[PDB]
């Protein structure tokens, strides 16, 4: 409802928590090129060496991927040097963090939400899997330290030493960073804490309710399993040979014509590995980009308060809490969403003595007959005074300037 | 397993045969691949020492100063209770380094000094 | 016709124009409010005053120079039409793809 | 006789086609409310026509 | 072999387009829907809209 | 007899080489004009030498 003299300003707000899921690492798969193509066959291996470093290059490329996957996890999670812990005191101004904090009364100390994340995600012919350098327990410790630092020290543990601060006072900074005055928090602290607690409870149901929420992490697992399943199935192909079984060619044919049939298997199987390795390298690049984005988000949204729109959830970003996830990371983004709004008539400046008065912070709004000044992100009407407005220009220049009166707080002090 | 009488072989999700029926004795026998794995050499720089430790990936310490890890069987590196910063990653939280008299040691890597606010 | 087919995009050209028009209308009439939350109407020169303070220029510079700023903006948009309809290499990134 | 060499190429190109529609949606479908401008285009002298 | 070469090129080229699409989505979120303070992210000068 | 297989490989490497020169142009040539510090090094005690 656009017009040249109408502004809408929120009068209420809600706390919304959104879930962003990003994959971080792939399965550290390592393939033996010689065993895959010429398992337990000396004769086949002697034919493989005629291709030079084909096998060695394929092993090297997969090794580089495996090392990179540990690098991806390191940059995302190991962004804190000190392992911070929350005190036994849970008085955070009414904010309940027990559903994202580690649960000590259970194996592999994890948060209730982290366990929910892990429970919703699901060595043969030269193929093995290598364990990651950082285990799930170690990643949980990293997220716990990042979580403890965020709650008890705000963004100070990232920039430098962890400086303790009462969490209500920390939220007052988070209000002031998005243009809402500190007093909005303290006057509404019980409402804000209740809305935050309810939103966290909704996260537990939401992820659980729909089983396709963690599809981003399950897609990585599914694609990697398909790549290996296709790789093994290629061993049963003949590629023009008499038999996919090497022992059924050697013991059914004289070597001079048995090498013609075997040369069709080495070419087929070596080409199969090259297709597999190329696909893994391309997929690893996609995971690396996702890991770089995840590391960037934790640096800017967990260790600080990002001002980038839609970077960390709809609304105005405050703070995020990281949660461990299999082959990835999950961020819980807490933002302010304005909820209840009213139509107000507005003006760009006001004429009092012929001089144009502009608001230092906020916008002028009229409730039909009276004129006030309020912060733009939360309706809170104040009497228009010389301490709220500044003087610049006159009323013959500003387009749309209206008449009203500025109260001067010093005049009655001098009169009295 | 209880194979149906006509069935003579067992098959894996892929094409590998896992189970079989012995022809003479009607007992069922399941097959398993003869163990295999990579042999990574854990070494400091040769300009410092020529002593090395050998890691056998994904195998037990029976088929191969022996430290059994999830990443495999580690031979030649001493197991140390004390944690340190990771120098040479092995896997599953284990890293190796050359430390003072001097020898190659294996330990669970430290994630950083603990603190409290 | 060698087994090669092209599939139509899920969103047509007129559908993308609707999305851009909605984004254009929200930016002009509601500033940044339609993105974070609900579309809160605001007079456009008042919205530019907010844009002034975001770069460290006091909003009174806008209202005192509103006619100059509007004229310069209108001229700049007209230059975009001339530049895009003259240079045969401006849209190279889309043509290269 | 080449097994999945043909099929997995069809799957790979199918994945790109789905991704291309995904790419358009993340860029343009960032509103989910079709806003319209007022009939009287009066925006303080700024010409958006 | 010709198809595998073609598909591999399409996969690599799709990654480049996907990166541009992600950048375009990031810009429209930050340049259009907000007021970016990142230097030269929304062109030369101090970004307004 | 293999058609364009040779030519495509040359084209792909040529595209990489051009991209590398573009890589240096975006990173470093972000300033239009070549600025120089004066012979006066009085920067309030900050030693930039
Ligand atoms: C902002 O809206 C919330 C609702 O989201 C208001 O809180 C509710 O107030 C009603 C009374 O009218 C109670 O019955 C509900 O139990 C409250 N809900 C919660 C979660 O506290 C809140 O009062 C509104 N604030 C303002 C300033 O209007
Ligand atoms: C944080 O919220 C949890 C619930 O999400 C509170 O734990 C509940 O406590 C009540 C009363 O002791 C029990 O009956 C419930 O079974 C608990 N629920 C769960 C799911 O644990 C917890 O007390 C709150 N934290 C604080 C300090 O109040
Ligand atoms: C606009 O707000 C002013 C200030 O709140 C209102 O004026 C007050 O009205 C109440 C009655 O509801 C009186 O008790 C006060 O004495 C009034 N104060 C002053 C300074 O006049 C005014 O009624 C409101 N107008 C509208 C249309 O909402
Ligand atoms: C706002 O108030 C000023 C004066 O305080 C008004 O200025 C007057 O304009 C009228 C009509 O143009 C003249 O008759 C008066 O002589 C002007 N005042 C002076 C000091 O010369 C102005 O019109 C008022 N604005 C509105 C719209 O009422
Ligand atoms: C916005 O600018 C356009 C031109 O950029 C103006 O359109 C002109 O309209 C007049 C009729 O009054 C025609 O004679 C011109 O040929 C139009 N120019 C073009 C290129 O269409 C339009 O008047 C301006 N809008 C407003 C509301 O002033
Ligand atoms: C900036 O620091 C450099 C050293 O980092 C200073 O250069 C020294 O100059 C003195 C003469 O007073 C020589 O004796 C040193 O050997 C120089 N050191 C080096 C490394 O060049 C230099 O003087 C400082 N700049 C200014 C203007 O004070
Ligand atoms: C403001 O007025 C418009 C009519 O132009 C109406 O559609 C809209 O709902 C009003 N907003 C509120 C918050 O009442
Ligand atoms: C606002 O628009 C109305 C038309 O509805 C017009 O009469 C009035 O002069 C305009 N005011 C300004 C300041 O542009
Ligand atoms: C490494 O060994 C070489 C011997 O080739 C020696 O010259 C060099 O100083 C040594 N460096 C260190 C850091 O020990
Ligand atoms: C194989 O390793 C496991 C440890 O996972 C160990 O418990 C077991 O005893 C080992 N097998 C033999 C035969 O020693
Ligand atoms: C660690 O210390 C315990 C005693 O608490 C001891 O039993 C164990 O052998 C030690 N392990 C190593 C590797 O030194």
């Amino acid at each position: 409802a656009y017009s040249n003299n109408s502004i809408a300003i929120p009068t209420n707000f809600t706390i919304s928590v959104t879930t962003e899921i990003l994959p971080v690492s792939m399965t550290k798969t390592s393939v033996d090129c010689t065993m895959y193509i010429c398992g337990d066959s000396t004769e086949c291996s002697n034919l493989l060496l005629q291709y030079g470093s084909f096998c060695t290059q394929l092993n090297r490329a997969l090794t580089g991927i495996a090392v990179e996957q540990d690098k991806n996890t390191q940059e995302v999670f190991a962004q804190v040097k000190q392992i911070y812990k929350t005190p036994p005191i849970k008085d955070f101004g009414g904010f309940n963090f027990s559903q994202i904090l580690p649960d000590p009364s259970k194996p592999s100390k994890r948060s209730p939400i982290e366990d929910l994340l892990f429970n919703k995600v699901t060595k043969f012919n030269g193929l093995t899997v290598l364990p990651p350098l950082l285990t799930d327990e170690m990643i949980a410790q990293y997220t716990s330290a990042l979580l403890a630092g965020t709650i008890t020290s705000g963004w100070t543990f990232g920039a430098g030493p962890a400086l303790q601060i009462p969490f209500p006072m920390q939220m007052a900074y988070r209000f002031n960073g998005i243009g809402v005055t500190q007093n909005v928090l303290y006057e509404n602290q019980k409402l804000i804490a209740n809305q935050f607690n309810s939103a966290i409870g909704k996260i537990q149901d939401s992820l659980s309710s729909t089983p396709s929420a963690l599809g981003k992490l399950q897609d990585v697992v599914n694609q990697n399993a398909q790549a290996l399943n296709t790789l093994v199935k290629q061993l049963s192909s003949n590629f023009g040979a008499i038999s996919s079984v090497l022992n059924d060619i050697l013991s059914r044919l004289d070597p001079p014509e048995a090498e013609v049939q075997i040369d069709r298997l080495i070419t087929g199987r070596l080409q199969s590995l090259q297709t597999y390795v190329t696909q893994q390298l391309i997929r690893a690049a996609e995971i690396r980009a996702s890991a770089n984005l995840a590391a960037t988000k934790m640096s800017e949204c967990v260790l600080g308060q990002s001002k980038r729109v839609d970077f960390c959830g709809k609304g105005y970003h405050l703070m995020s809490f990281p949660q461990s996830a299999p082959h990835g990371v999950v961020f819980l983004h807490v933002t302010y969403v304005p909820a209840q709004e009213k139509n107000f008539t507005t003006a760009p400046a006001i004429c009092h003595d012929g001089k144009a008065h502009f608001p230092r912070e906020g916008v002028f709004v009229s409730n039909g007959t009276h004129w006030f000044v309020t912060q733009r992100n939360f309706y809170e009407p104040q009497i228009i005074t010389t301490d709220n407005t500044f003087v610049s220009g006159n009323c013959d220049v500003v387009i749309g300037i209206v008449n009203n009166t500025v109260y001067d707080p010093l005049q009655p002090e001098l009169d009295s | 397993k209880k194979f149906l009488p006509f069935q003579q072989f067992g098959r894996d999700i892929a094409d590998t045969t896992d189970a079989v029926r012995d022809p003479q004795t009607l007992e069922i026998l399941d097959i398993t691949p003869c163990s295999f794995g990579g042999v990574s050499v854990i070494t400091p720089g040769t300009n410092t020492s020529n002593q090395v430790a050998v890691l056998y990936q994904g195998v037990n310490c029976t088929e191969v100063n022996v430290f059994q890890t999830r990443a495999g069987c580690l031979i030649g590196a001493e197991h140390v209770n004390n944690s340190y910063e990771c120098d040479i990653p092995i896997g599953a939280g284990i890293c190796a380094s050359y430390q003072t008299s001097q020898s190659i040691i294996a330990y669970t890597m430290s994630l950083g000094a603990e603190n409290s606010v």
